[PDB]
RNA sequence: CCUGGUGUCUUGGGUG
């Protein structure tokens, strides 16, 4: 019975209409995509040399925020659940960076494209810092002048956004419903005339205005939820919507398991 | 005890892979002053 | 009553985060013709009334090195003063403030106007906004 | 100090758009239009680029201490 | 110190007797003291520092 | 210094059950379910679903304090049905609706590919 | 013994505390300790 | 093999 109608689509954002579901399910889907869809992100930085003007943990802090390709992350384990001694190939990706400026003039800009994957759970496509094109240098990390060097080793780990926002696959999630306020869930503030002073939703033409005579349907419920899921490139937009649903299933499944085992 | 004040790496648990220093080693439960957040934790010797 | 809710994810991405720096200064004092204090890592056998904290982060020159994390009551500058009339000296070392932690960032070594040795140790840490911190428009 | 990696409020990556923004200003575009071309539509993302102050160019002038 | 131990709570300046009342402890994370909001008035307390 | 570990929101201690059912013997056929290491995310989803069933006479939840990731739900059903069984039914319904919903998105997605 | 750094000319050298506090190269009287041998880790949070 | 001491007097700037 739930129906979906995709209004627009591209690699990093999907705009869609969701219908024939309960408000609570639309909201729980919104929350799950923001908070519980796993991704991969740097979580340990070993600084062997940093003679730049930026403080050590300042640079380390920027590193944690770099979005990494997380496509095959479902087959990867959490570090806290792995049976091994220290890290290994099954629970972490190791990245390395080394930059230096030779010459007495000019500035060497250190970009996220200099992050080199060194090991990783082959041959899974995980751990490369996301790029828009091939000639795109990416995210600015630091800047170097003559004789200043930066040589760091980064450990990337699987995590969820509940622990730290760097693991979130979404950015914003636009979300709205009932553009003409037929349900009367809001009571509009106005100075003179409520209709002229409030702007129209960008989905005003997707539903029909209330007729001037029409009585209030006290049985009507919210039923069409338009949302747009933008991502950072760490996951493709279609994967986020799919894995949001998948993750929410196992959580309910885990609850169902516990009831039939507690007797 | 011969392991106080020597540098340590943690190989199991939620703090697996982190550097620390043995601050106090009374018995079985160690006190590692973790480097990474400003906190000193109680931890078992198997780890 | 004039408190405020802050978005935890904004804090995670760096909102209102700040660096904090503290510098400690010390120098050798003169008490006589050849009676001067001395920077060193004090041995427990030869120096009385030692502090309760750890001395294991000092190098052989009596000074801690940049990059080492320190916690409260750790000694970062070892200095002794001799006892007038072996086992002749008394500790005059400087511990980190009990309520603080962070990383040693830089250590200045020089001499003062009177020619004795003179050190400064700057410590840096990062303060992350949390419940109780104060803000204003 | 240097351009933030993420927008504080919504999380969209903005740390890869700083160089593109300075170049557009040389070509005479106005600030509002430059942000428009970069597709920074929500005003949370716009504040990040429009109001950042690049102090790292000043700190680099102090001749390295090694 | 443990749950439901009584403690004496106090804000200066102690202008009258309800500047010092006994509360029951509840141990909690984070470093501020928590008060139910309806006791701010007798202490003439607020949360601006 | 007193900030708790953020991973404590979802990682269950070994001596702590994920789920705890106790009776409310003050009224007939009423249980209190305490959910550990969970949020509004799970709770609101179950709550609305349950309320549309004809044999559920009372359902409610509260997150008692946001600094602790738990919530407690109260569920009373009429004499015929056993509350704990009814909860299982609500769970399976939603798993089915999301399975269907995932399928219909996949189909619509390839057409736009 | 202990690595130092000249505040003017950046030459590196060691001193076994009893030596006078100056740079061998330029005579500068402000010097700095070099960083520890130990590895430093940060959680990138 | 238990005990285990680090200053004062001011002044100035601040918080409610
Ligand atoms: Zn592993
Ligand atoms: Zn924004
Ligand atoms: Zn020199």
């Amino acid at each position: 019975e739930p129906k979906v109608n995709i209004i627009n689509a591209q690699d990093d954002e999907v705009e869609l209409m969701l219908s024939d579901v309960n408000l609570s399910l639309a909201n729980s889907l919104r929350r799950t995509m923001l908070a519980e869809v796993p991704t991969l992100a740097i979580d340990l930085v070993e600084i062997k040399m940093n003679t730049s003007v930026l403080a050590d943990e300042f640079i380390s802090h920027r590193l944690g925020l770099i979005p990494l390709v997380s496509e095959d992350v479902e087959e990867m384990k959490y570090s806290r659940d792995c049976t091994c001694e220290d890290y290994c190939d099954e629970c972490s990706v190791v990245l390395e960076l080394s930059a230096r400026h030779e010459g007495e003039e000019g500035t060497t800009d250190v970009y996220s494209s200099s992050l080199i994957k060194v090991s990783g759970p082959g041959n899974l496509n995980v751990g490369e810092p996301v790029r828009r094109d091939d000639y795109d240098q990416g995210i600015l990390l630091c800047k170097l002048r003559n004789h200043q060097e930066l040589n760091i080793r980064c450990i990337a780990k699987k995590g969820i956004a509940k622990e730290h926002a760097k693991w979130s696959p979404c950015s914003a999630i636009a979300f709205e419903y009932d553009p003409h306020n037929k349900l009367k869930h809001t009571d509009f503030w106005f100075e003179v005339d409520a209709k002229k002073e409030w702007p129209d939703s960008k989905y005003a033409t997707w539903e029909e205005p209330p007729k001037p005579g029409e009585v209030f349907d006290y049985k009507a419920k919210p039923n069409r939820f338009y949302m747009t899921v933008e991502t950072t490139g760490s996951l493709k937009a279609n994967q986020v919507f799919s894995r949001g649903i998948k993750t929410l299933q196992e959580k309910l499944a885990n609850v169902l398991f516990e009831l039939e085992n507690s007797r | 005890d011969p392991t106080l004040n020597k540098t340590v790496k943690i190989r199991q648990g939620g703090y697996k892979g982190k550097i620390g220093i043995v601050k106090e080693a009374n018995g079985d439960r160690f006190r590692v002053e973790l480097h990474n957040p400003n906190k000193t934790i109680p931890i078992p010797c198997s780890f | 009553e004039d408190s405020m809710i802050m978005n935890q994810s904004s804090i995670d991405r760096g909102l209102f985060r700040s660096l904090f720096f503290r510098s400690y200064m010390d120098q050798e004092k003169r008490f006589g013709i050849s009676i001067v204090e001395e920077f060193e890592k004090p041995t427990r056998a030869t120096t009385l009334r030692l502090k309760h904290g750890t001395y294991e982060k000092l190098d052989e020159d009596g000074l801690i090195a940049p990059g080492v994390r320190v916690s409260g009551d750790d000694i970062i500058i070892g200095k002794t003063t001799p006892i007038p009339p072996y086992h002749t000296k008394r500790d005059a070392s400087t511990p980190l403030r009990s309520t603080e932690n962070g990383i040693v960032d830089q250590v200045l070594l020089t001499t003062n106007q009177e020619g004795l040795k003179f050190v400064k140790v700057r410590m840096r840490t990062t303060k992350v906004p949390q419940i109780g911190d104060k803000f204003a428009s | 100090m240097i351009i933030p990696v993420r927008c504080f409020s919504c999380g969209k990556v903005v740390g890869d758009k700083w160089d593109a923004y300075l170049r557009l200003l040389e070509e005479g575009k106005q600030e509002g239009d430059a942000l428009d071309e970069l597709k920074l539509k929500r005003y949370c993302c716009r504040r990040m680029v429009l109001t950042h102050v690049d102090l790292i160019e000043k700190f680099l002038r102090y001749n390295p201490l090694e | 110190l443990m749950d439901d131990d009584p403690v004496l709570f106090n804000r200066q300046p102690s202008l009258h007797k309800m500047s010092m009342m006994a509360h029951r402890v509840k141990v909690m994370p984070y470093s501020t003291f928590r008060l139910n909001l309806s006791v701010t008035s007798p202490y003439n307390a607020d949360f601006d520092g | 210094m007193n900030a708790p570990d953020r991973f404590e929101l979802f990682i269950l201690p070994d001596d702590v059950p994920k789920l705890k059912i106790t009776p409310d013997s003050r009224v007939p056929n009423c249980i209190i379910i305490k959910f550990e290491r969970e949020d509004h995310t799970l709770a609101n989803l179950l709550r609305e679903e349950l309320a549309l069933y004809p044999d559920v006479t009372f359902v409610a939840y509260k997150v008692e304090h946001p600094l602790f990731a738990n919530f407690v739900m109260r569920l009373q059903t009429e004499e015929g049905t056993r509350p704990k069984q009814a909860l299982e039914r609500a769970c399976a319904s939603i798993i089915n609706k999301l399975k269907t919903l995932d399928h219909k998105f996949n189909e619509e997605w390839n057409i736009k590919n | 013994g202990v690595k130092y750094t000249c505040g003017a000319c950046a030459h590196n050298f060691s001193l076994n505390k009893s030596d006078p506090v100056r740079c061998k190269e330029c005579g500068h009287r402000v010097i700095y300790k070099a960083r520890t041998k130990r590895m430093i880790q940060f959680d990138a949070r």
